[PDB]
């Protein structure tokens, strides 16, 4: 069972993940009409550079982050922005609507614009999440624990970054027992899903890159999480 | 990586 500690650690990483663009909003609008690769790809950069200011604010409220080295800092936040963005579009595409709703989204998603090369791949990650049954909660520590993953590259002090990520661990853990008792496997598929969001990261500039649009325009902000332009 | 500075260092 959790702690009073772990409770009040708990409520505090759900109202700063709550702070974030509601599902509904996104899901709305590629299903309300097609569009264009063109549209889809200016579409994709306004979402994602929100994703970004959003997680900057998220990340800066994780008990600890702000007591780190400020290099240490900006290498977390470079390290886990694209995979923080593709476990939350993970969350959206797995959350329920209406009968035929989640068929049309897929296929607005399969004909957006990205080469079909990055497409089974990342319907593969989103269905082994959707199978998994995660709670919102789950999602919230996940994404923290994405963000401070001490194993990271550029970061020089490890154990200061370890020492935030174990509370976070234990209360998932804790969250696993309670809302999965049937499945003792539950905690080890969730790290078990990290692996696998590393893998867009690497492919990340490309999937961009290959999108069939004349002219790829990125932000400033864009352009410096990503390795683009 | 000046704008994700800005954005940590900012009140
Ligand atoms: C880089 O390649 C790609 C290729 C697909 C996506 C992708 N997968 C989605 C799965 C959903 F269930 C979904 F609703 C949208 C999704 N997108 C785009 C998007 O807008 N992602 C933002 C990310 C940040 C959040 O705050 C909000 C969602 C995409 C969908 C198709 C039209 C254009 C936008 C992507 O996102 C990770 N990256």
């Amino acid at each position: 069972e959790l702690t009073p500690d772990q409770q009040t650690l708990l409520h505090f990483i759900m109202d700063s993940y709550n702070k974030q663009r509601m599902p509904q909003e996104i899901t709305n609008k590629i299903l309300k009409e097609a569009f264009s690769a063109e549209e889809n790809f200016l579409i994709l950069t306004e979402m994602a550079t929100n994703h970004v200011q959003v997680l900057v604010e998220f990340t800066k409220k994780l008990p600890g982050f702000q007591t780190l080295d400020h290099e240490d800092q900006i290498a977390l936040l470079k390290g886990s922005a694209v995979e923080a963005m593709f476990l939350r579009s993970a969350e959206i595409f797995n959350k329920k609507l209406p009968s035929g709703h989640s068929d049309l989204l897929e296929a607005r998603i399969r004909n957006s614009g990205i080469s079909d090369e990055y497409i089974t791949p990342m319907f593969s990650f989103y269905k082994s999440i959707g199978e998994l049954k995660m709670t919102q909660e789950e999602y919230a520590l996940l994404t923290a624990i994405v963000i401070l993953s001490p194993d990271r590259q550029y970061i020089k002090d490890r154990e200061a970054v370890e020492k935030l990520q174990e509370p976070l661990l234990d209360v998932l853990q804790k969250l696993c027992k309670i809302h999965q008792p049937e499945n003792p496997q539950h905690f080890a598929c969730l790290l078990g899903r990290l692996t696998e969001l590393r893998t867009f990261n690497h492919h990340h500039a490309e999937m961009l890159m290959s999108w069939r649009v004349n002219d790829h325009k990125f932000t400033p902000l864009l352009c410096e999480i990503w390795d683009v332009q | 990586h000046q704008l994700l500075r800005y954005l940590l260092d900012k009140d």
